[PDB]
């Protein structure tokens, strides 16, 4: 469960980085 | 990635 | 699954 959560967190971070690049 | 976001804020 | 979740989140936003 913890691992899954971590993965999710990682995924969210990647999405944020992509948004910044677009701006 | 998370660290970079914090710096921007 | 993770990808799906992400997509869902995006949709929600």
């Amino acid at each position: 469960a913890a691992a899954a959560a971590a993965a999710a967190a990682a995924a969210a971070a990647a999405a944020a980085a992509a948004a910044a690049a677009a701006a | 990635a998370a660290a970079a976001a914090a710096a921007a804020a | 699954a993770a990808a799906a979740a992400a997509a869902a989140a995006a949709a929600a936003a």
